RNA sequence: GGUGAAAUUCUUGGAUUUAUGAAAGACGAACAACUGCGAAAGCAUUUGCCAAGGAUGUUUUCAUUAAUCAAGAACGAAAGUUGGGGGCUCGAAGACGAUCAGAUACCGUCCUAGUCUCAACCAUAAACGAUGCCGACCAGGGAUCGGCGGAUGUUGCUUAUAGGACUCCGCCGGCACCUUAUGAGAAAUCAAAGUCUUUGGGUUCCGGGGGGAGUAUGGUCGCAAGGCUGAAACUUAAAGGAAUUGA
């Protein structure tokens, strides 16, 4: 029987993103994103390009290496978020669960935007 | 991706600048054939229910 | 006092020399040199300099191991009391 | 109290003015 | 050394009992009180027992770098090693020397609670030529340090030159062999900042 | 890589819910270093709303670390109860107290636990205030309270008992009634729990909790 | 100046708190003067809730909100956020 | 890395990320408030000990001990510092990238002193309520913090109760708000900035045009920085406040 659990995580800044295929225990299959095509900088964390990077992760996962359970799970918000989540419906990708868990703010309070990320 | 379906209805303006009359893309429902999001290009404001032609739409 | 503004014991030694910065690490040390101090075991304001690192009471005979200069030391106050609590906890 | 940087200028200048006489220069 | 050695005295008979003489002086210890020296020895300061019976987090001075040495890791004034791990571990006491480095030594090695006494000692300045040469005189030191500059050329590389220089260099190899290897010997880096102590890393 | 890599099918212990944990690849099982005697160790974690199928624990993580391996199948005991960062996100809203606590407890073989116990003021019939605080002394008598009640309850049986009152949280509970006599708590929950002292693995019995 | 029964800006017996930095900017602020705005809101969107629990497990979920609180500097509050300006009488609110 | 946009800078010396331990040093989010305490500066994890302080209650005691102050004494954020521990984080100067005619900056990147702690210095801050301390009086109302009193109230279930949290009303002493302000004020505002033209309650400190100048000088002190005390020549008709109307 499909025991089927497989995280992805996407690493995010503001500034850019990019996906990483990880598992449950978190080793990565494979990772890819944008900037070999023309758009940079903070044309990547935009909703468009994001879903360009979301698909990439998403056809090895399933079709190829044929796990099918997979829990979404993010790190700080950005624009993206709503382009990545809804594609992954489109991906013909079945979320087990999801719970995004970007690591709370505890008071990492310092000056240089330390605290300033988090959320 | 992205199919290509009669009309689409705009669910709602994601953001821009804006404040009257919104010039930049909205997220757009294809009519029919619902729940494919993609992101298409308008001038000017648009509500929900307003109907518009994507021909080829991709 | 006398001819005696604040207080020396190695600034009067020096006459000119040594400087303002240096006396002021060793005034403190050599007070203690001085300096009677009171003893765990008879409780009397006795106890004094034997050598570096020694000090004795005089009265009960006792000597007394503790910093070169001074009877004690803010290390060895936090060095005993982290053994305690540890010895403390452990033995439970 | 202390009121403004007219002091704050001139207290910068209070004692490099008085040792701009030794250096000279 | 010029700090003190606690005078204990094991006295019992036998014949083949054998017995006397200085244990390393730790703080508080005073005259009459009874030291104990060995494995199930009670937790007190100025016992020496082996590491493992002591808990983790523990200030101890000496530790034996190999069971019988009987003290090589702080012994100098005012150091001490803190045991820094252990867990149910038969083959391996952790402990953080004064140097700061993380070490890898025999749990049945022996180390004595508290740290050692005559501490401060380095810290306060002698303020004499004088003293510095009455302490220099009692160890094995030979007291002034004539300069490289000062000498002649014939005697030391960096003698020589009309005015005062050091004529190269002062930092040479550590490869090089003696004679050649002189100044500051093998520098990882030089001028005034931000260094550490030593920081191994587990 | 992906043309050589392994699949290991991870299975949960006996004492627990759905046995089926999820899917890996890893990378070949070649000689020295090889990739089951390798890592292990590593952390599985599925929601117990995955496992018990309600949304009446749709939050709650449980860290599984795997000791043992049988020809592809990973065995797992427990070495954590883990929790989301959005459960103690939604619970802790303002105005209200906070009741905290700590606590340190081995078992009879000593694997370690840490148990954590939160708690606010319940809301009374008759209320007009929007805040409703208590008097931070009158909590730390509270707190004080709360280590020993869950030292009492623990310390049995190893992991095994412990974790299955643990997963629909009676522990908790069953102190609330007791306490609301003086004051209330709300909530009480388990957690987080991480071993970080092991014994020793005592491969033979953990074998007893396999099946 | 003093139009305020305020004082200098929220100072009743303490005149400093104990400091949050900003997320924006990570200047210093007391707790008072902070400026928090509650943004609970959910992960997906309007339209994305519809396609995520179309295709996956479970009816629904829960959807596991993100909470922040959010720290100005004051300035930047005033850029997008809740400051604005008012009319006198509502300042007092 | 980074941002508005880039680059220095870091990248098979497979980073970024990911997990697990351990070490190191820091800090106590959200909770944490027109709410607390402490002389003030200031002070948030738990627990123990040790002494401490206010409020409150008191047919206990003393009986005018009091009030407030030159002098004099104690404490006194930060930075700088003296020496150790210690250096995680961040980070003056410097050094780098853009921007810039210059940019030495904001902004980006590296980062030393330092930040932390301990024994020492030091004595200053918009150290503020920009509002001396103390006392009596003049005006309505509701919160909340603390204690006390009254309820055959609620919850509690404490064997039952008393308590305690909650709801209450009364109340001492609070931090303050609210709305009117009798009245003050130049107005803005203010239950004190009222009770000073109704001119004199007790005490003390300070100002007495603007600049020069808070410097010069002397005395004093400080480890040092420099502080504290603190003029005058000479200049000159406004400096400054609040409100109001333009731009």
């Amino acid at each position: 029987i499909f025991a089927s659990f497989n995280d992805t995580f996407i690493h995010v800044t503001d500034l850019s993103g990019r996906e990483t295929l990880v598992r449950i225990t978190g080793g990565m299959k494979v990772k890819a994103d944008r900037d070999e095509s023309s758009p940079y900088a903070a044309m990547l964390a935009s909703q468009d390009v994001a879903q360009r990077c979301k698909e990439l992760g998403i056809t090895a996962l399933h079709i190829k290496l044929r796990a099918t359970g997979g829990n979404k799970t993010k790190t700080p918000g950005p624009g993206a978020q709503s382009a990545l989540r809804a594609l992954a419906r489109s991906g013909m990708k079945i979320g087990r669960i999801e719970d995004v868990t970007p690591v709370p703010t505890d008071s990492t309070r310092r000056k240089g935007g330390r605290r300033g990320r988090r959320l | 991706m992205d199919t290509q379906v009669k009309l689409a209805v705009v669910v709602k303006v994601m953001g821009r600048t804006g404040s009257r009359g919104q010039v930049t893309q909205v997220r757009v429902k294809f009519l029919d054939d619902q729940n494919r999001l993609i992101m298409r290009n308008v001038k000017g404001p648009v509500r929900e229910g307003d109907i518009l032609t994507l021909l080829e739409s991709e | 006092m006398t001819k005696r503004t604040k207080k020396a014991g190695i600034v009067g030694k020096y006459g000119t020399r040594y400087g303002a910065s240096l006396r002021k690490q060793i005034k403190k040390m050599e007070v203690s040199q001085h300096s009677k101090y009171f003893c765990e075991f008879c409780g009397k304001f006795a106890v004094k300099r034997k050598a570096v690192g020694i000090w004795g009471c005089k009265d009960c005979g006792k000597v007394k191991a503790g910093g070169a200069y001074t009877m004690n030391t803010a290390s060895a106050v936090t060095v005993r009391s982290t053994i305690r609590r540890l010895r403390e906890q452990t033995e439970a | 109290m202390r009121a403004k940087w007219k002091k704050k200028r001139m207290r910068r200048l209070k004692r490099k003015r008085r040792k701009m006489r030794q250096r000279s220069k | 050394r010029g700090a003190p050695l606690a005078k204990v005295t094991f006295r019992h008979p036998f014949r083949y009992k054998h017995q006397k003489e200085l244990f390393v002086a730790a703080e508080g210890m005073y005259t009459g009180q009874f030291v104990y020296c060995g494995r199930r020895a009670t937790l007190s300061i100025g016992n020496v027992l082996p590491i493992r019976s002591v808990p983790e987090g523990a200030v101890v001075c000496n530790v034996e770098h190999h069971v019988g040495d009987r003290g090589v890791f702080a012994r100098a004034s005012g150091d001490y090693a803190i045991v820094i791990s252990h867990n149910p571990d038969n083959g391996t006491s952790r402990i953080k020397l004064p140097s700061g480095a993380k070490k890898i030594v025999p749990s049945s090695c022996r180390a004595m609670i508290g740290q050692v006494a005559g501490g401060g000692r380095t810290e306060k300045p002698m303020l004499k030529a004088g003293n510095a040469y009455h302490k220099y005189r009692v160890k094995r030191n030979c007291w002034p340090k004539v300069r490289g500059v000062a000498m002649n050329p014939v005697e030391h590389p960096h003698g020589g030159g009309n005015h005062q220089h050091i004529g190269h260099a002062s930092t040479v190899r550590r490869d090089a062999p003696p004679g050649q290897k002189v100044g500051l010997i093998a520098a990882r880096r030089t001028g005034r900042l931000r260094g550490q102590a030593a920081a191994t890393a587990a | 890589p992906f043309a050589k890599k392994d699949w290991y099918d991870i299975k949960a212990p006996s004492v627990f819910n759905v046995r089926n944990i999820g899917k890996t690849l890893v990378s070949r099982t070649q000689g020295t270093k090889i990739a089951s005697e390798g890592l292990k160790h590593r952390v599985f974690e599925v929601s117990l709303a995955d496992l018990q199928n309600d949304e009446d624990q749709a939050y709650r993580k449980i860290r599984l670390r795997a000791e043992d391996v049988q020809g592809k199948n990973v065995l797992t005991n427990f070495w954590g109860m883990s929790f989301t960062t959005d459960k103690l996100r939604s619970l802790v809203k303002k105005w209200q107290t906070l009741i905290e606590a700590h606590v340190d407890v081995k078992t009879t073989d000593g694997y370690m636990l840490r148990l954590f116990c939160i708690g606010f003021t319940k809301r009374r019939p008759n209320q007009v205030k929007r805040t409703c605080y208590a008097q931070a002394s009158q909590i730390r008598q509270i707190r004080r309270k709360m280590v020993e009640i869950m030292a009492n309850q623990a310390s049995s049986c190893d992991l095994k008992e412990l974790v299955s009152k643990f997963i629909p949280e009676v522990i908790g509970k069953e102190i609330e009634k007791a306490t609301s006599s003086i004051f209330p708590l709300q909530n009480v929950f388990v957690r987080k729990v991480k071993i970080l002292k092991a014994p020793k693995f005592d491969l033979g019995k953990l074998m007893e909790v396999h099946g | 100046t003093f139009k305020r029964r305020n004082g200098g800006r929220n100072k009743h017996g303490r005149g400093h708190v104990k400091y949050i930095r900003c997320s924006n900017c990570a200047k210093c602020c007391p707790k008072d003067k902070a400026i928090k705005r509650f943004q609970v809101r959910n992960i997906v969107e309007q339209a994305a809730i519809r396609d995520v629990q179309e295709a996956c497990v479970h009816d629904g979920y829960v959807l596991p909100k993100l909470y922040a609180k959010v720290h100005h500097c004051v300035s930047c509050a005033i850029h997008a956020h809740i400051v604005r300006v008012r009319s006198r009488e509502n300042r007092r609110d």
